This record gives C-alpha cells, sequence and structure tokens, in this order.
C-alpha cells in the first residue's frame, strides 16, 4: 500500500479549496492566469538546468508529458466537485461552437492538478504496476511536490474576489446555482 | 433616541388638498393562486367593493391602465425571463424542467393561471400611474393591485412575478431628480433594494422584521456600495411590535430623510400583511397604527404613489385599505359597514375596525435607541443634495 | 504588535473590552493618540452582467444594479425560514374562509364569463340565417381576459370534452351558445344555493370560535400562574435584584441602588374586595371546619385592618354595605387559648447614641419576616395589582359597552351570538368591574362554568382582562397560606413581635435592633430574613431582603448616624 | 358532478349533519366601473409595439436525487449533468443509453485475451508516456463521481468533519436540528423563540446562580407579574460571557445557522486595506504539530500564530507586553518626528521668504 507524503501547508490549500467549493459556493474562475502546461514546462525547465545526468531529464520529461496526458483525459470524469460541472458543460458547448476541441491543460488551473496529485495514492494502487516503477512515480511526484512548495505563493494566494478583482475564484449567481446543484 | 410616545388618533390634515386617481381593473379578481395560497386576488375585489359602497367614485377619478407589453416589462428583467413567464402553462410544464428550476417558478410560486396578464396587469397600473403623476395630470396614484417588491430581476421568489414598483420607479426617474421609497411590508423588500443598491437617484427605506424569517436578508449594516453609499436605510425590528412603538420608530426616521435627502416623488408601498392576525406576518398592528404612516407621508405633501402589497387575510387587508383610501382623500370614514355583496367575511362585529391581540411586546426602548443612533450618524452624510 | 491591524479596528476591538470603564478607555485613547461591508450582498464578476434586456435605454443601464447580488440561501446559511406558531383556533379560523374562497371564486368566475356569453347571444339574436352559418368567435369572445371561460368550461365540462366544446364554440356559435348558457345559469343556481346554505354554519362555527383566537396570551396563563407563582420564583426575582445590586455597587461611580422592591397602595376598596372574595371561598371550601372557618375570616380581617393600620369599624360598614348589594387584638386572635376564651365568651457614647432616634408620633414602620409572611403578603399584594388593572380600565369599557352600536340587519337574522346574553352573561353598560366581582363570585360558588367565565372575560374586555382566569386558584392560594400563620408555631411568634412592634408607638434604632435578635432567635442561621418596610403617609411598602449579617435599617447617608448606628450596635454585645 | 372539494363533499351540496352538529349551537353600488374607468394610455412608451434489472433512485456519482437518466445495461444511473460529456436532456441519446462500463464491456467483448492485447498495443504506441500507461488506458473505463478528498487528508484537520452530502463543515456549524421542528410544533406555546417565558434561562442550570451581563453586569429578570422589564440573555458558545441582546446590538436568537461568537475573538483574518491578507493558521492538530519556544524575547515577530503560556510560536506575557510598549513608544516617536520634520519644512519654507 503506497503513501504520499503532501507537505501540510498544501494539504491546507487542498482544504481551503474544498470548503471554496464547498458552502461558500465560489468556483474557479477560467482560463486562469498559470494554467498546468505552464507550471509543468517552467517546472522541467528549472528542473533540466540544473540536472546533467541524460536519463534524470529522460525521466523528467517523460513524467511530465504524461501528468499531462493523464489529467488531460481524466479531469471531466473524476476531478470535478458536484457544483462545477455547469461550467464544464458550459466550456464544451463554447468550444464545440467556436470549433475548437477542448483541451483541459489550456484553460484549467494549478489548484486541479493538486486535486489530481492527491487523489494519485488510489490511482496507482488500484493497478498492477511495478513496485519500482510506481515507487519512481513517487519519488518524482515528490519532487515535483517541493519544487512546487518552494513557490507556493506564486499561485495560490489569496484575494477575495468579493471587493478588487481577478481573484483566483468568483462567485455565482442564483440561476447557475439553481442549474448546477438542483437540476 | 427613541423616547415613548402614546397613541395619538389619526385626524385629517385641514389644507393638503390633491386631486388623486384611482387603478382598478374589473378582472383581476379571477385569477386565484390554485388552492391553499396565503396571496390570492380577491381581496383585490373586497377593496374596490367598499370603496363602491362607501361612494367615493364621486371624490376620485378611477381608471383601468392599459396592461404593459413584452417590451415595456423588460425594461428590468431579462428577455429570457419574460419570455418564459409568457409562455409557462400547466399542461406543457414538463416542457421547461431546466428554465423551471433556474427560475424558482415551480415550487414557493406556481404556474396557474392567467400569470402573464395577471402580472401586465399589476405592470401596466404601476408605469401608467407613475406616468400621469410624471405628466402631472393628478398629484396621487394608488394601485392596490401591483406591488411585487421580492421579484428579482431573474427569478421570482416569494408569490409574487413580475416588479412593478421598480418600472414604475423607473419611469417616475424619467422626469424627476430624486424618489424615495418607503417600504413598510413586514418582510424586507429585497428586489427594489438590490435594483437600486448601486445609485444616489432612489432611496429606499424598509421596515422590516429581522431574525429567521423571509428573506434572511436586510441586516443594519447594508448601506448601499459604489456611489450610493449611506442611500439606503434598513430597519430590523423584532417580533410583536405595537402601533404605538411603531409610530414612534416611524416618525423619526422619515422626517430626517426628507429633511436630507429631498426627494422629489415618494412611493410608498403599503402592504397590508403587518397587520395583527396573518398567517405570514408577526406583527401586532392595527388599522389605526398602520393608517398613521399614510397620513404622515401625506402630510409633507409630495407627489407621491401609493402601491399595494402582500396580503393574507383578505379581511383585514381589505378593510385596510378602504380605510387607507378614504384617509388619503381628506375623509374619516364611518365606523360601520354598508350592505356589500361579500358582507359575510366581517364578522362577527360587522364593523370597520381590526383588533390587535394580547401578544407580547418585545421591542426594547434602549434597541431602539441603538438602532436610530446608528441611522442618524450614517444618514449625516446625505446633507448635499 | 506587528503592523498586523489597523489602529481604528484595534481600538473598536478594544472598546468592547474597556466600555464600561470609561476612565481607563479614555486613557488608553489618548495613551495610543487616536467590497462587501454588508454580509448579505456577493459580487458578480463582470462576464455575467452582460444579458439581453431588451428594452434599457441609456438612463436605466446607469442607474440599475447587475452586478451587486444576493438571495436568501447565502444569507439564510443553507438552513433558515423559521416560522410562527400559529394556535389551533388561528388556523380553524383559517379553514373557514379557504373554503369561503373556494365557493365565491368559481362562482364569480361562472358570472363573469356568463354574462359576457349572454351578450353574444345578444348579438347573434338579431342576425340572419345567413350571418349566423358564417359567424365565428374570436379567442377571447371580444373580451380582454382570454383564459378565465375556458377555465370554467374545463371544470364544468370534463377538461377534454372542455376542449371539445370549447373548439366547437368558437366555430360553432349558433348552436353551442343557448345549451351552454343554459347549463351554466342552472350550475350558478344550484352552486349559489348550496353556498348560501353553507354559508349559514359558517358564521355558527366562526362565532364560537373568533375571540377565542384572537385572545392566546390567555392560555399561557392557565399554567404561568400555576407554576410561575410559587415560593422559589418570588424570592428568586428578589434575590436577583439583590445580586446585580451587589456586583454593580463595586461598579463605584454608580450610586447606592434603591431597595429591592417598592409598591404603591392607591385604592383601598380592593381589600374589602378581597375580604368577600376570601369569606365566600371558605364558606363554600368544605376541607375546613366552622371554628376554622371564623379563624381564617378573623386573621385576614385584622391583619389587613393593623398592617395598612384601617380603622376596623369603618371596614366593616364597608362589608356589610357591600353585604347589603348581594341580595379583639390581633393577638386575641394569635394565640389559639386567647382566640378560643374570647369565642366562647360570646459612656456617654452608648447614652446619645440610645437618646437620640426614639422617633415621635412615629410614621415610618417596619416588619420583619421569614418566608412564609413573605408568601402571605406576596399573594396579597398580586391579588391587589390584578384587580387594580381592572378598575382602572373601568370606565373606558364601560364607555366602550354603552356606544356599541348593534347593526339590527345582522341582529334580525341572528348573525350575532346571543348566547352570554342568553345566560345573560355580558356587561350591561352599569359598573364593569362591579360584575366581574360578582362573577368571580359566582365561579368561585361554582354557579357558572369556568368557560362561560372566559369567554365572558374576553369580549367584554375585548382582549386586556385575561389575568383574571385563575381568580379563583389564586384565592384558594390566599386562604390556605393564611393557615400556616395559625399552626407553625415559630410564625405565629415572630407575627406576635410584629403586633408588639407595629403597636409600639415610639421606638429608637436600639428598640429595632432588640426585634431584630429577638424575631432572629427563632429561626436558625439556615432561614432568611426579610424587612417589609411600610410608610402610612405615602403607603408605600417597601420589602428588602437581608443577608444573615447584614443591618436593620437601610444604610444611612451621613458619617455621624453612622457612628451612632455602629455605636448602638457595639452596646449591644451581639456580634456586629 | 359529484367530485370533492376543499369543504369535503360535492360543490352543489350542503353541509352534512355530523359537520351541522358540531359547528352549531342547537342594490349596491359596484354596479357602475362599466360608466367611470376611462382607459389610461398616457405612459411615454406606447411607441414600443411589444433482463429486468431495477434501476436506482441515486446519481451513483455524487449520491444525491434529482431528475436522472437510467442505464440500459446496468442499474447504475446518473444526473443529466454528471456524465462525460455531460448529456443535454433536451435532445436526448436516440435509442437507449448505455454506460461507460457496460459500453467498455461490450467493446472488450468479454474477452481478457483482447484485453492484455490492447494493452499491450497501447503500451506499444505510446513509448513517450510508458510510465502511465495503465492509467492512461484504464481511464476509460471507471464511472465518473464528484471528487472526495481523501480521508488521510481529512484526518490531518479535527476540525474538519464532513456534512450530510459530503461538503465541508469546520465545527463552526451549530448542529441538525432534524427532531427540533416537531419540537417547533410545541403542544404548549414555548417556541424556540423564548418569547414570554425567561424565567429560568437568567440562572444557571449546574451551578444555580445568575447569568451576568458583561457589558451591564445585571441578569435583568423582571418579575412574572410584571414581565415588562426582562432583557434576553443569551450565552456565546465558544466562551460563555452572557450578553444582552441589547449590548451586541443584533436582535434574533441565532439559533439555525451557526454558533454565535462574542464580539470578544480577536481575528480570523486580516484585510489590512493599505490589502493584504489572512494572519492565521488552520488547526493542524494531533502530534504531527511543532511548538517552539524562542530563545528571544523583546523583538522576535514570526508570525501571528502566537501561543500564550506562564510552527506555533509561543510566548510569555511580559514578552507582549514589552512588544507592545516597543510598538507604541516607536509610534509616538515616529509621529514626534513626522511633526518635527513638518514644521522645520515649515520653518524652511517661511526663512525662504
Ligand atoms: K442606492
Ligand atoms: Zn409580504
Ligand atoms: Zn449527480
Ligand atoms: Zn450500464
Ligand atoms: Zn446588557
Ligand atoms: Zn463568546
Amino acid at each position: 500500500k503506497i503513501s504520499l507524503q503532501i507537505p501540510i501547508k498544501l494539504k491546507s490549500v487542498l482544504v481551503d479549496d474544498w470548503e471554496y467549493v464547498t458552502k461558500d459556493k465560489k468556483i474557479c474562475r477560467l482560463p486562469a492566469d498559470v494554467t498546468v502546461e505552464m507550471v509543468l514546462n517552467k517546472y522541467e525547465h528549472e528542473v533540466s538546468q540544473e540536472l546533467e545526468s541524460p536519463g534524470s531529464q529522460s525521466q523528467l520529461s517523460e513524467y511530465c508529458a504524461g501528468l499531462k496526458l493523464y489529467f488531460d483525459k481524466c479531469l471531466g470524469n473524476m476531478l470535478l466537485y458536484r457544483l462545477e460541472r455547469l461550467q464544464y458543460d458550459e466550456l464544451l458547448k463554447k468550444s464545440s461552437k467556436d470549433q475548437k476541441p477542448l483541451v483541459p491543460i489550456r484553460i484549467y488551473g494549478a489548484i486541479h492538478l493538486l486535486r489530481l496529485i492527491s487523489v494519485l495514492p488510489e490511482l496507482i494502487s488500484s493497478t498492477t504496476m511495478d513496485l519500482q516503477s510506481c515507487q519512481l512515480l513517487i519519488k518524482q511526484t515528490e519532487d515535483f511536490l517541493v519544487w512546487l512548495l518552494m513557490h507556493v505563493d506564486e499561485y495560490f494566494n489569496d484575494k477575495d474576489p468579493n471587493r478588487s478583482d481577478d481573484a483566483l475564484y468568483v462567485n455565482t449567481s442564483s440561476q447557475y446555482e439553481g442549474v448546477a446543484l438542483g437540476m | 433616541v427613541y423616547e415613548a410616545t402614546p397613541f395619538d388618533p389619526i385626524t385629517v390634515k385641514p389644507s393638503d388638498k390633491r386631486r388623486v386617481a384611482y387603478f382598478y381593473d374589473a378582472d383581476v379578481g379571477n385569477y386565484a393562486y390554485g388552492a391553499g395560497h396565503p396571496m390570492k386576488p380577491h381581496r383585490i375585489r373586497m377593496a374596490h367593493s367598499l370603496i363602491m359602497n362607501y361612494g367615493l367614485y364621486k371624490k376620485m377619478e378611477i381608471y383601468r391602465a392599459k396592461p404593459a407589453t413584452k417590451q415595456e416589462m423588460c425594461q428590468f428583467h431579462t428577455d429570457e425571463y419574460i419570455d418564459f413567464l409568457s409562455r409557462v402553462t400547466p399542461d406543457n410544464l414538463e416542457m421547461f424542467k431546466r428554465e423551471s428550476v433556474k427560475f424558482n417558478v415551480g415550487d414557493d410560486c406556481p404556474v396557474f393561471d392567467g400569470l402573464y396578464e395577471y402580472c401586465s396587469i399589476s405592470g401596466g397600473g404601476s408605469m401608467e400611474g407613475a406616468a400621469r403623476l410624471n405628466r402631472g395630470k393628478c398629484d396621487v396614484a394608488v394601485n392596490y393591485a401591483g406591488g411585487l417588491h421580492h421579484a428579482k430581476k431573474s427569478e421570482a421568489s416569494g408569490f409574487c412575478y413580475l416588479n412593478d414598483i421598480v418600472l414604475g420607479i423607473i419611469e417616475l426617474l424619467r422626469y424627476h431628480p430624486r424618489v424615495l421609497y418607503i417600504d413598510i411590508d413586514v418582510h424586507h423588500g429585497d428586489g427594489v433594494e438590490e435594483a437600486f443598491y448601486t445609485t444616489d437617484r432612489v432611496m429606499t427605506c424598509s421596515f422590516h422584521k429581522y431574525g429567521e424569517f423571509f428573506p434572511g436578508t436586510g441586516e443594519l449594516r447594508d448601506i448601499g456600495v459604489g456611489a450610493g453609499k449611506n442611500y439606503a436605510v434598513n430597519v430590523p425590528l423584532r417580533d410583536g411590535i405595537d402601533d404605538a412603538t411603531y409610530r414612534s420608530v416611524f416618525e423619526p426616521v422619515i422626517k430626517k430623510i426628507m429633511e436630507w435627502y429631498q426627494p422629489s416623488a415618494v412611493v410608498l408601498q403599503c402592504g397590508g400583511d403587518s397587520l395583527s392576525g396573518d398567517r405570514l406576518g408577526c406583527f401586532n398592528l392595527s388599522m389605526e397604527g398602520h393608517a398613521n404612516c399614510v397620513n404622515y407621508v401625506k402630510s409633507f405633501g409630495i407627489p407621491m404613489m401609493v402601491v399595494g402589497g402582500g396580503g393574507y387575510t383578505m379581511r383585514n387587508v381589505a378593510r385596510t385599505w378602504c380605510f387607507e383610501t378614504g384617509l388619503l382623500n381628506n375623509v374619516v370614514l364611518d365606523k360601520d359597514l354598508p350592505y356589500n355583496e361579500y358582507y359575510e367575511y366581517y364578522g362577527p362585529d360587522y364593523k370597520l375596525s381590526v383588533r390587535p391581540s394580547n401578544m407580547f411586546n418585545v421591542n426594547t426602548p434602549e434597541y431602539l435607541d441603538k438602532v436610530m443612533t446608528n441611522i442618524f450618524a450614517n444618514l449625516e452624510n446625505t446633507k448635499y443634495a | 504588535s506587528q503592523d498586523i491591524l489597523d489602529l481604528d479596528d484595534l481600538v473598536e476591538k478594544v472598546d468592547f473590552y474597556l466600555g464600561s470603564n470609561k476612565e481607563l478607555f479614555t486613557w488608553f485613547k489618548n495613551f495610543v493618540g487616536y467590497e462587501a461591508f454588508g454580509p448579505s450582498y456577493k459580487r458578480l464578476p463582470k462576464s455575467d452582467t452582460f444579458m439581453p434586456c431588451s428594452g434599457r435605454d441609456d438612463m436605466c443601464w446607469e442607474v440599475l444594479n447587475d452586478e451587486w447580488v444576493g438571495h436568501p440561501v447565502w444569507a439564510s446559511e443553507d438552513s433558515g425560514f423559521i416560522a410562527h406558531r400559529k394556535n389551533q383556533y388561528e388556523e380553524t379560523l383559517f379553514k373557514i374562509e379557504e373554503e369561503r374562497h373556494e365557493y365565491d371564486f368559481y362562482i364569480e368566475s361562472n358570472l363573469r364569463t356568463i354574462q359576457c356569453l349572454e351578450t353574444i347571444v345578444n348579438k347573434i339574436e338579431n342576425m340572419t340565417e345567413n350571418e349566423k352559418a358564417n359567424f365565428k368567435l374570436p379567442p377571447g369572445l371580444g373580451h380582454t381576459s382570454m383564459t378565465i371561460y375556458k377555465k370554467v368550461i374545463r371544470k364544468v365540462y370534463d377538461k377534454e370534452r372542455g376542449f371539445e366544446i370549447i373548439d366547437a364554440l368558437h366555430e360553432h356559435p349558433a348552436v353551442t351558445a343557448p345549451v351552454v348558457l343554459k347549463r351554466l345559469k342552472q350550475k350558478d343556481e344550484e352552486w349559489r344555493r348550496a353556498q348560501r346554505e353553507w354559508n349559514k354554519v359558517w358564521r355558527e362555527l366562526e362565532q364560537k370560535v373568533f375571540f377565542k383566537s384572537l385572545d392566546h396570551l390567555g392560555l399561557t396563563f392557565k399554567q404561568a400562574d400555576k407554576k410561575l407563582l410559587t415560593t422559589k420564583q418570588l424570592i428568586s426575582e428578589i434575590s436577583s435584584i439583590k445580586v446585580d445590586q451587589t456586583n454593580k455597587k463595586i461598579h463605584w461611580l454608580t450610586p447606592k441602588p434603591k431597595s429591592q422592591l417598592d409598591f404603591d397602595f392607591p385604592d383601598k376598596n380592593i381589600f374589602y374586595d378581597i375580604l368577600c372574595l376570601a369569606d365566600t371561598f371558605i364558606t363554600h371550601t368544605t376541607a375546613y371546619s366552622n371554628p376554622d372557618k371564623e379563624r381564617l375570616k378573623d386573621l385576614l380581617k385584622y391583619f389587613i385592618s393593623l398592617f395598612f393600620s384601617i380603622s376596623f369599624e369603618k371596614i366593616e360598614e364597608s362589608l356589610y354595605s357591600h353585604k347589603q348589594n348581594v341580595s379583639m387584638s390581633l393577638l386575641d386572635i394569635l394565640h389559639r387559648s386567647r382566640y378560643q376564651k374570647l369565642k366562647r365568651s360570646n459612656g456617654n457614647l452608648v447614652e446619645e447614641a440610645n437618646s437620640q432616634g426614639i422617633i415621635q408620633n412615629r410614621s415610618i414602620f417596619n416588619l420583619f419576616a421569614n418566608t412564609n409572611i413573605y408568601i402571605f403578603f406576596r399573594h396579597w399584594t398580586t391579588i391587589y395589582e390584578r384587580l387594580l388593572e381592572i378598575k382602572q380600565m373601568n370606565e373606558r369599557v364601560t364607555k366602550e359597552i354603552n356606544t356599541r352600536s348593534t347593526v339590527t340587519f345582522a341582529k334580525d337574522l341572528d348573525l350575532l351570538s346571543s348566547q352570554l346574553s342568553e345566560m345573560g352573561l355580558d356587561f350591561v353598560g352599569e359598573d364593569a368591574y362591579k360584575q366581574v366581582l360578582r362573577l368571580s363570585r359566582r365561579l368561585i360558588n361554582g354557579d357558572l362554568e369556568h368557560q362561560w367565565f372566559e369567554e365572558s372575560l374576553r369580549q367584554a374586555y375585548n382582549n386586556k382582562a385575561f389575568k383574571l382566569y385563575t381568580i379563583d386558584k389564586v384565592t384558594q392560594s390566599l386562604v390556605k397560606h393564611a393557615h400556616t400563620l395559625m399552626t407553625d408555631a415559630k410564625t405565629a411568634e415572630i407575627m406576635a413581635l410584629f403586633v408588639k412592634d407595629r403597636n409600639a408607638s415610639t421606638t429608637s434604632a436600639k428598640d429595632q435592633i432588640i426585634y431584630r435578635l429577638q424575631v432572629r432567635s427563632h429561626m436558625s442561621n439556615t432561614e432568611n430574613m426579610f424587612r417589609i418596610e411600610f410608610d402610612k403617609r405615602t403607603l408605600h411598602v417597601s420589602i428588602q431582603y437581608i443577608a444573615l449579617d447584614d443591618l436593620t435599617l437601610k444604610e444611612p447617608k451621613a458619617d455621624e448616624d453612622k457612628w451612632k448606628y455602629y455605636v448602638t450596635s457595639y452596646a449591644l454585645p451581639h456580634p456586629t | 358532478d359529484s367530485k370533492v372539494s376543499v369543504t369535503g363533499l360535492p360543490l352543489n351540496k350542503g353541509p352534512s349533519e355530523k359537520i351541522k352538529r358540531e359547528s352549531l349551537w342547537n342594490d349596491l353600488k359596484t354596479f357602475l366601473t362599466e360608466n367611470m374607468t376611462e382607459e389610461s394610455n398616457i405612459r411615454s412608451t406606447i411607441g414600443w409595439n411589444g433482463i429486468d434489472f431495477e434501476n436506482e433512485d441515486f446519481c451513483s456519482a455524487c449520491n444525491q436525487s434529482g431528475s436522472f437518466l437510467c442505464c440500459d445495461t446496468c442499474p447504475k444511473s446518473f444526473h443529466f449533468l454528471c456524465l462525460d460529456p455531460p448529456i443535454d436532456p433536451n435532445n436526448l441519446p436516440k435509442g437507449d443509453w448505455h454506460c461507460n462500463e457496460c459500453k467498455f464491456k461490450i467493446f472488450i467483448n468479454n474477452s481478457m485475451a483482447t484485453l492484455k492485447k490492447i494493452e499491450s498495443n497501447f503500451i506499444k504506441q505510446n513509448n513517450n508516456v510508458k510510465i502511465f500507461a495503465k492509467l492512461l488506458f484504464n481511464i476509460d473505463s471507471h464511472n465518473p463521481k464528484q471528487f472526495q478528498l481523501p480521508n488521510y487528508i481529512k484526518e490531518t484537520f479535527p476540525a474538519v468533519k464532513t456534512g450530510s452530502r459530503g461538503q465541508y463543515s469546520d465545527e463552526n456549524d451549530k448542529i441538525p436540528l432534524t427532531d427540533r421542528q416537531l419540537f417547533n410544533t410545541s403542544y404548549g406555546q414555548s417556541i424556540t423563540k423564548l418569547d414570554s417565558y425567561n424565567p429560568d434561562t437568567h440562572i444557571d442550570s449546574n451551578s444555580g446562580k445568575f447569568l451576568i451581563c458583561y457589558k451591564c453586569n445585571q441578569t435583568r429578570l423582571g418579575s412574572w407579574s410584571h414581565p415588562e422589564n426582562s432583557r434576553l440573555i443569551m450565552t456565546c458558545d465558544y466562551c460563555q460571557t452572557p450578553w444582552h441582546l441589547d449590548c451586541v446590538p443584533r436582535a434574533s436568537f441565532k439559533n439555525l445557522g451557526s454558533k454565535w461568537k462574542c464580539p470578544l475573538h480577536s481575528p480570523t483574518k486580516v484585510y489590512k486595506k493599505i490589502y493584504k491578507v489572512w494572519k492565521k493558521q488552520r488547526l493542524i492538530n494531533k502530534k504531527n504539530q511543532l511548538y517552539y519556544e524562542p530563545l528571544q524575547k523583546i523583538g522576535y515577530q514570526n508570525n501571528g500564530n502566537i501561543q500564550i503560556i506562564p510552527k506555533i510560536t509561543q510566548i510569555d506575557e511580559n514578552s507582549i507586553k514589552y512588544d507592545f510598549f516597543d510598538k507604541i513608544y516607536k509610534s509616538k516617536m515616529v509621529q514626534k518626528r513626522k511633526l518635527f520634520q513638518f514644521q522645520e519644512s515649515l520653518i524652511d519654507k517661511l526663512v525662504s521668504n
């Protein structure tokens, strides 16, 4: 049984979100400023600048692309709370009306990536993967967590949407509430 | 600041004379919210009945306002909301299981019949009244059919669908600079307070009940944002208030506003669910304690509109509105009811009076002093007109 | 301290800590040198403030409000909106008018449609056969409201068949008009006769419930006088005044608060009334025997005569004159032997402290008492308070009942409940107060069942005289308390010293200390002591509590009198 | 016409004998109107023209009720939004709708040899993602559901517990009154708001003494022969200092949404307005938390998450005494210096004149 030991501050950030999309009824403002792709490209670029071994950087880029594609394919299935699903559907409608097939990675913020990571242990232990492969995955995502916690106040700052602007979250109207929750 | 002053009887002001206008459509009494509903359009008939048996038709001119059309109603609501109202009927409700949940029109305020027609009549009445005032043939317009102040911009909450008070205030604002909206229904008039929260040309002042009671809004600290800071006066009262305490709170706040805001047109929402014995309300007011406030507003002599409102027991509200109209026409009405078609409801005494109960008064004077102190301290800054 | 919180915000948050201590808080203020602020509205982002909103001109844009929104689920914390109580009789009064609305709604819709149908028939009669051949009736029937006639038709005509007949009406007017018109008339007739014949019973019922359903603080009152009148509550109120006075005494800027309880006794006939009530009660009561009956009457009579210093013979004349319109020292009754005999017969500082203070022509008097004397006096002053409240509303209620203009249009139709006039309970334009008293006499005697008393007090006193619903169960209480003063020997002897003291015409502080000590001798350190201090000039009665080490009299105002009481307290070697 | 109405019987029928027994003891002037009303169209805008497996009643993705589409091939049913992509109810799937799992099974034809074959195929194609391969294959085979935090992270905090429907509830919520609605219909009028009955609410239960009001220091109990001098003492839920509803000016009994907090709890947020954010952590309860005593007690600043004693940084009363004196005296010094520079610029501009 594998275990992933997230730093405490990111657990607090996750619980803070878990309240925000629950009984305060806010949602994630989209398209956010720092999507998933910018995060991971910055991570990989910064880590390849210091790493000298070839296989290290090969496994680095493999991890990057793999996390990317799996987020891309799983976001719709199991990363969204109940209240958000309506915004998701509306985004699909807009994309299909504009004839651009939807990519989750170029709209959604990093908080969903933290949601993914927080899930990841169950995702892996529900499978038949190799012990060494799952172990290297845990070590890898752990290094990603470390690099993320070094910059935690660049993405996850608080701004109180009800007063100034451009906070990471926004409020919903009563019609959006009614449709999304009480369809 | 509040100081206990007893109940002085209401009397007609001698000099203030004015040529009023009574709007009544002969059909609105037929509608009826299906089965057991606290507000119903039968009590719009009973009122008129009495005014036609007391013979006030010689004292003022009664019209019927040509109804509002979709474009005119959509000065406030969104196209989709107005349209969905104009389309829905209980046969094809199932076709609308997305909108009927978005717009809240299926649960507390059901769809019954003539819905669009009823709402259109109330809206057209309100607008034509503001217009005749605006143009100036009269100096008052009573519209006892309108007054749906909970209906928000894109959802009908609280048994009321079309928010005609907002349309009336807009048509008023077409000519008059500043308009003052005085609400004395027991609930909080969140529709109008919201729809003029970010402006300085309309000042809303609502005396409502606070606590776990519909609609849970209307604290004392909601005092308007944007350019409209300090231009909204919510007064949260407590249960069981009597006529004396209500008058002693009402009079100074309204005098202070009209000293400092200086409105050019008043819109008074004369609801009847603040009366003793209602299914919904929890106050303990009489007929005199409720006519006193309208008498006070009239005293100043500003072009004004009186609008209807709640009403959960047709006997109290019918007699109250007959009395209020009589008072507006500088006539104190005889306390014995003549013979009319609905003579049977008014038992057992068959009189024009409403009786208070012995419910326990809770509004402690120190509470009132603190509230009126906060409100005066805020209003200190509306001195510039 | 870390420049995290503002200055003025800190000042406000400290005010809630030093607010009642004005000196400390102003010292702190001068020492330191001194958006959604409403919790109900959110803000929508400026990406949802763009909707169709067809007919808005320029002005309706700058004046309306689109972003700032609020709704009764974020204010209600997702769970709220409690409702009122609405006691049973009130919903029983609701159902009646609900049925009324149903009937009148159907009748009036039938009328409003039948009249238009009839005028359309009037239009079609004078036409020719060719014109009725091509006549069609437009939707609306030429009227303004389009949906009510379809509603009445579908109610009467089996909604599927309702649609059938409504379309066959719009397209075949000349063949469908008379039959549907006649049937509507017939249904209107049947509905109308049933409506009036049910309207009889509706009134018959709401008459027996209306006032009983408008006056219900008075039924939270059959129990809030049997449970909130025990001695526990009675001592709790006054001990609370005492404790709060003490804990505010530490607030030194607050002056010395007043004594615990104050009372005024303006109207004197009510004592005569109370003695007559007690006499009638015991006269009916079969739990005591005749000697005990006479003992009870005697105790009430003579204690009321003395404590209020009311001349006995004037009391006797007033009481017998009361008994006309319906057709011995206190110690002598105090001791059983006396009662039975009379009934069968038919340095320099101490000396100056003791010399000053002998008041001449005593006008302010005292009573000291342990608990049961307080409870007796408490029941007495309560019952007086209630009866006085009524006899103050008396004149206005008489003027009200004298001007009740019965509308004979109703009384010929017997629309008014003659029940209370059938038994004659109603209050004639004479003194309503006398009628209330006589009715209470009858209730104690039982000549009227209780419900009639309650309904009489509701209708005659429209809503304001409910407290008398217990006028029986209170007097039985009071009388019973009186009996204790005869039996518990301790209380009898305390009352004995009361007779002595109140009988004394000149006394100093020293004899008062003697009275206190001799009374506290009868009850141990477990019992409490309260002074019922009487003022005959003003007729004011002030009850003070006593912590068992406290003084006899209220604290003096001057230092010389304080030294005087101290030295006269040391003059008797009792613990000061 | 024989169908019963609100009255109990058909409309064309008088009262029965049971009702009339248990309910008994033993020209007009609005004829007019079509003569006085004359229409008003004086308004400004009159120019405007104007195998039988039984399905579920739950969204097995979110385990809450609603209007849901059911499956033709498994008993599992979802709300119309809980799908990927979510399906519009206006344009329903023409014909039978098959869930992800049954569509998966019929795509694999119940043959695991093809399963392992296509797994080898997939891992052959994208060797670029050779690591995540199993999951990338399996994602399309699991039925959707809302995202629940893994319990191993709900446990890090003790004061974070889920509500009824899987919602955040941080113990500042009062409680599920439930049966209190039966209590709300009290046989004797003693409803929740506590009107006309405050004898024993002014008196502590266990101790037995009086509940004092911190701001006016009097349990005003009145007298229940004279009740117009009660003042509705209520007690907080955290600190329990009893307050008057007239000192904290609010006028209601907070009884349904949350627990009431006195004005004696310091912040839980900042809004610096010159506008920075929080100064308080969460409750990083259990053994895991590390308490740290400072080595320096006069100018250590470190946080606003202090803990007072006789990473949470403990401190002593006298230390904060010193630090507040430091704030006060530095503030008076800088205020004096601001006045000094103000007056000195004034004197410079005067002597220039
Ligand atoms: K405003
Ligand atoms: Zn209302
Ligand atoms: Zn669902
Ligand atoms: Zn399936
Ligand atoms: Zn207080
Ligand atoms: Zn507290």
